[PDB]
């Protein structure tokens, strides 16, 4: 087996149905008779027990401290890996088939493949094809001026630029890459500094990092605003399943 | 609806072919035996423009002279060239200062500098221009003519080398910057935020220095003094964007050839492109130019032979050689990638590499020349070899027994020139 | 209606006669696109509205708004015109070549803060000199107004070096602004004797398309009387004219004769041209020869105005050391006047006629300025010499003129 579905949650069973079992329910849609959720400590190291009613195929559960982030999530159960990972969030409704994402991450062998929706602040450059994205920034650390190196419009002369874009927190990763976050302490978000790291990192055998957009669904995001859009769909959603 | 206008500037503002520039224009340089000004009005005429004037401020009496004799002057040629002079021109912003003065554009004129060798056919970028500006209400002001490249073509010099960000949907020019001496390149934020449906920056592309221009661009250069050259009125007009916001948009072409020579490099690329036929119809063989001298035969290899050659017994042509009528070749020559102009002479076990002979030129026989530049009616003694990169300007004589260093560039007179000489190189 | 004639010698600044625009008063200030709504609300919406085209200058063009000022029904007492343009250096340029330029000095600041702008217009105001702030922060708190009062009070007491006499405080505020000015601004002296003088700001073509075979009126030109009065019918000249290179050398100028055969302000004008406005002149030119704003940056005279044309000048270097009054936190080599380097392109603002000119050469008291095109001002007047800082053109120097080249065809 080289696929271990690990889920994220630093989450709450809203809805008409638990918010959860979306995501999970997704995992079973293809295989993946085992999952690992993470859960959170901070408010209580129990929601593993209240979760434990529900009624999925198989499930397991382990608890976290009160502050850890999703990078250092996976520095605490990086014990419980020994292949690549598949790193979802409890927040994601979402009807893709995942097969698109995991072929990035499979013809291309390719270190690391993620899933990125045309959103309805952070810039993100892929190359003419659009599979292979070069450059991503956010406005937090650009002050007025984009920076783009010499080297990478040498190898590749034609960027084509997102800006709207909304990440759905999915992402098939290699094994080196939760080896390399073991030596190094200073990683603390994965959307945060993880990613920029690696798509820096491709120019210095080499880094290759793929995103697949949609134009289906975007993740339950933290307003409400999101949640009731996420209530207003589900119904359109749960049609179909 | 009105025909079409081109307005021709025939003085590169700038100063990169000196000590070249000192005897002879640069327009008048011979590129394949035919000169710039020719390359330029035969695509000019091609591309279907009816209307043109040429601006000359560097010794006009020879460009007037040449254009007096030349296809286009004939009453039975499609195009009116008017040949505009006057010594107080000192940028591209004066030119188009005394266009907007004299009011000679009606409307919808093409802007090139005088050295551009091309085949493009605007058609399309016309049609696209116009429509624009109709359902725009003249919003949109300049079209700019792009080839798409590749950053290690060696027509892509590190001097002119420049990167643009556009908008893809609509060919709109929102950013656009030269990379010369950087590693880095800055684009402005802005403009992501007024339209988040997708910029796209392009690197791939080449100048042509190609510009479908509307009264507008006259007006505006007429109004901004500072506005020297083009990329000055692009770049404050880019900067300027809120007030007369006046759109920039873009075509790109991926079939046709089109370039601007600037320096040698240039010249020995656009050379190298033209004896190759990537500049098709426009062909040393074809004489677009109706001149009795350039009359070709073309064989393999691109083996471009004139009358009366008189090729010499145990000389080879290995390829893409092109040479002048009454040239007069030696023995045992090897003669490979170059351009030897009409008249010359050559001696014996001569070895000739990515040179350039113009018209008149001498060498002796035993020399070893490599990718350097002779002007006419130079003349090179015996025992002598030619570093690439090397110049000799108007009649420079080298001294026999002498191996001139890599960068080497003589003339008469003494200052602009590293060397001056007349028999020899020490002094 | 008007009560207007033909009929008058020595004329009042505020005489009835005309009452139509008396006095230019400029207004100043760190409005940042505000002074506009403070003007609707003293003069109205589109009083002044003739002829628009494609605007040519819009960061370098002055703008001139007449308004009438009654009180009792009522009775005009005076009829002001509100000028203000985008740029205070322009202004502020063109102020300090000569005279004639904003009469009664106006600040729209706000109450608000007192942010680097206010402090760059209160130099300006200073550089450019009788001035009356006006406190624009509508709808504020009680204790925020009388905060705001005290802290335009201390920046009153720092101008008062200068000026430092200013008073004032929705419509409310107009009118008490209107009685307060109509109270405090001077009559300013002008010479209605002289021969008459106008610069063209402005070009128009009325020629409509597909007009009549014979009624095809053009030549209405547009701009602000220097000094003295015209009558319709006086036989005016160009003093730039139409200038042609095309003799292979020095640039002809033939000037243009034309009978002035109207005069227009906003509303419907007399033969007499009043002093200190934006008054069209509607003369039998070749409406091709002046296309939209083409004819701008000349001089209008009736008896061959003494500005000679003039190709290349001598002036004085002077320059100021920073950009005056603008003085960033950062200021970075931001307020760094650059040397009087050769073969730069910079504007002299003569007056209102703005020419540019790179300078060919200077050696420490004389910079020969060609100018970009012919112009013809005076011999020893002001020049201003302004430089593009950053896409914004700002004053650098002033000078006088002291030789040069001149021509004159006919």
């Amino acid at each position: 087996m080289e696929f271990q579905a690990v889920v994220m949650a630093v989450l709450l069973p809203v809805g008409n149905k638990p918010l959860i079992w979306y995501p999970l329910n997704l995992l079973e849609r293809v295989g993946f008779e085992e999952v690992i959720v993470v859960t959170t400590r901070d408010v209580q190291k129990a929601l593993c027990a209240e979760f434990k009613m529900k009624m999925k195929p198989d499930i397991v559960c382990i608890p976290d401290d009160a502050d850890m982030g999703t990078a250092d999530s996976l520095r605490y159960i990086y014990p419980k890996l020994k292949t690549d990972v598949l790193v979802l969030s409890c927040d994601l409704i979402t009807d893709v088939a995942l097969h698109e994402v995991v072929d990035l991450f499979r013809a291309y062998d390719a270190s690391l493949a993620m899933l990125m929706r045309k959103g309805q602040r952070d810039f993100i450059g892929v190359d003419s094809t659009g599979k292979r994205l070069l450059f991503m920034a956010n406005e937090a650390d650009l002050d007025e001026e984009l920076v783009i190196k010499g080297s990478i419009l040498q190898k590749h002369p034609r960027i084509r630029f997102h800006t709207g874009l909304v990440d759905a927190h999915l992402y098939c990763l290699k094994k080196y890459i939760v080896d390399f976050l073991m030596e190094n302490g200073s990683i603390t978000s994965i959307r945060s500094e993880l990613i920029p790291y690696l798509v820096r990192k491709q120019f210095s055998k080499s880094l290759d990092i793929y995103s697949f957009i949609k134009e289906a669904n975007t993740l339950n995001l933290a307003p409400y605003d999101a949640c009731w859009n996420a209530c207003r769909g589900d119904r359109w959603e749960d049609l179909s399943r | 609806p009105p025909p079409l206008q081109a307005v021709l500037v025939a003085d590169s503002f700038d100063r990169r072919f000196f000590p070249i520039s000192k005897d002879q224009p640069r327009v008048l340089l011979p590129l394949a035996n035919v000169a710039l000004i020719d390359y330029t009005l035969e695509f000019l005429t091609a591309t279907g423009v009816q209307e043109t004037f040429v601006f000359c401020c560097w010794k006009a009496a020879q460009i007037k002279e040449h254009l007096l004799k030349s296809k286009w002057c004939r009453p039975t040629s499609l195009n009116v060239v008017r040949i505009i002079t006057s010594e107080l021109y000192r940028s591209l912003g004066d030119v188009l200062r005394d266009v907007d003065a004299k009011a000679l554009v009606r409307s919808d004129f093409l802007l090139v500098y005088g050295d551009v060798i091309s085949n493009i056919n605007i058609t399309r970028a016309l049609e696209e221009h116009r429509l624009r500006r109709k359902l725009e209400k003249n919003v949109s002001v300049m079209t700019m003519i792009f080839k798409e490249s590749s950053p290690s073509h060696p027509t892509r010099c590190h001097e002119d080398n420049v990167v643009v960000a556009v908008d893809s949907t609509t060919n709109r020019v929102l950013h656009f910057q030269k990379t010369q001496g950087l590693r880095r390149f800055a684009f402005p934020l802005s403009l992501f935020q007024g339209s988040s449906d997708g910029v796209e920056v392009r690197y791939d592309l080449l100048d042509c220095h190609i510009s479908i221009c509307s009264p507008q661009v006259a007006q505006l250069f007429t109004d901004n003094f500072d506005y020297q050259t083009r990329d000055d009125f692009v770049r404050g007009l880019l900067v300027n964007e809120e007030i007369l916001g006046n759109q920039i948009h873009m075509h790109v072409t991926a079939k046709e050839y089109g370039a601007r020579v600037s320096n040698l490099h240039m010249y020995s690329a656009v050379c190298a492109d033209v004896i190759r036929r990537w500049v098709y119809p426009l062909t040393p063989e074809a004489n677009f130019t109706d001149s009795t001298t350039q009359s070709c035969t073309h064989s393999r290899h691109n083996i471009y032979r004139g009358p009366e050659v008189s090729l010499g017994h145990g000389s080879i042509l290995e390829e893409n050689v092109l040479l002048g009528s009454g040239t007069v070749i030696g023995s045992n020559c090897f003669i490979t990638n170059s351009v030897i102009g009409p008249g010359c002479h050559i001696g014996d076990n001569v070895v000739l590499d990515q040179t350039y002979l113009w018209q008149g030129v001498r060498v002796a026989a035993g020399a070893q020349i490599h990718q350097s530049l002779l002007c006419d009616n130079a003349e090179v003694k015996e025992r002598v070899t030619l570093k690439p990169r090397s110049v000799l300007t108007s009649q420079v004589v080298v001294g026999p027994n002498i191996t001139l260093p890599e960068g080497s560039v003589i003339s008469l007179h003494p200052p602009d020139a590293e060397e001056d000489e007349d028999d020899g190189e020490f002094s | 209606l008007t009560t207007l004639d033909v009929t008058k010698l020595t004329p009042l600044s505020h005489e009835v006669i005309s009452r139509q625009a008396t006095i230019n008063i400029g207004t100043i200030g760190h409005v940042a696109h505000g002074k506009s709504t403070v003007v609707k609300a003293i003069s109205g919406v589109h009083t002044v509205r003739f002829k628009n085209e494609l605007e040519r200058n819009i960061t370098i063009k002055l703008g001139y708004a007449n308004a009438k000022i009654y009180k009792l029904n009522f009775k005009l007492v005076r009829h002001v015109s509100f000028v203000d343009c985008p740029g205070h250096d322009i202004l502020m340029a063109t102020m300090l070549n000569g005279a004639a330029v904003m009469d009664a000095a106006l600040l729209l600041i706000a109450g608000n803060e007192s942010c680097p702008q206010p402090q760059t217009s209160e130099h300006l105001a200073a550089i450019e000199i009788h001035i009356l702030i006006l406190q624009n922060k509508i709808d504020l708190v009680k204790e925020s107004q009388a905060k705001e009062q005290y802290e335009q009070i201390l920046a009153f007491v720092q101008g008062t070096v200068a000026e430092g006499a200013p008073i004032i405080p929705l419509k409310y505020n107009i009118e008490v602004v209107c009685e307060y000015i109509v109270k405090k601004i001077p009559v300013p002296p002008r010479d209605f004797t002289s021969e008459p003088r106008l610069i063209v700001i402005r070009s128009f073509d009325v020629n409509k398309p597909g007009c009549e075979v014979d009624d095809l009126k053009g030549g209405v030109a547009g701009g602000s009387i220097l000094k003295g009065v015209l009558k319709v019918g006086q036989e005016i000249e160009v003093r730039p004219g139409i200038v042609s290179k095309d003799s292979e050398g020095k640039l002809m100028c033939k000037p243009i004769f034309s009978k002035i055969v109207s005069l227009f302000a906003e509303h419907n004008d007399l033969q007499y041209a009043a002093p200190g406005g934006l008054i069209g002149v509607g003369t039998k030119i070749d409406p091709t020869l002046c296309r939209a704003d083409r004819m701008v940056g000349q001089v209008l005279g009736a008896v061959g105005a003494l500005p000679e044309i003039f190709t290349e000048l001598e002036i004085s270097y002077f320059l100021l050391r920073r950009l005056l009054g603008v003085r960033t936190e950062g200021d970075k080599k931001a307020a760094k006047v650059q040397k009087l380097s050769k073969n730069e392109v910079l504007m002299v603002n003569i007056g209102s006629l703005s020419t540019g000119g790179r300078v060919s050469a200077v050696k420490a008291d004389l910079g020969k300025i060609v100018l970009t095109n012919p112009v013809c001002t005076e011999v020893g007047e002001k020049i201003a010499l302004s430089r593009r800082v950053e896409k914004h053109w700002r004053l650098i120097g002033w000078g006088q003129i002291r030789r040069g080249v001149t021509i004159k065809p006919t």
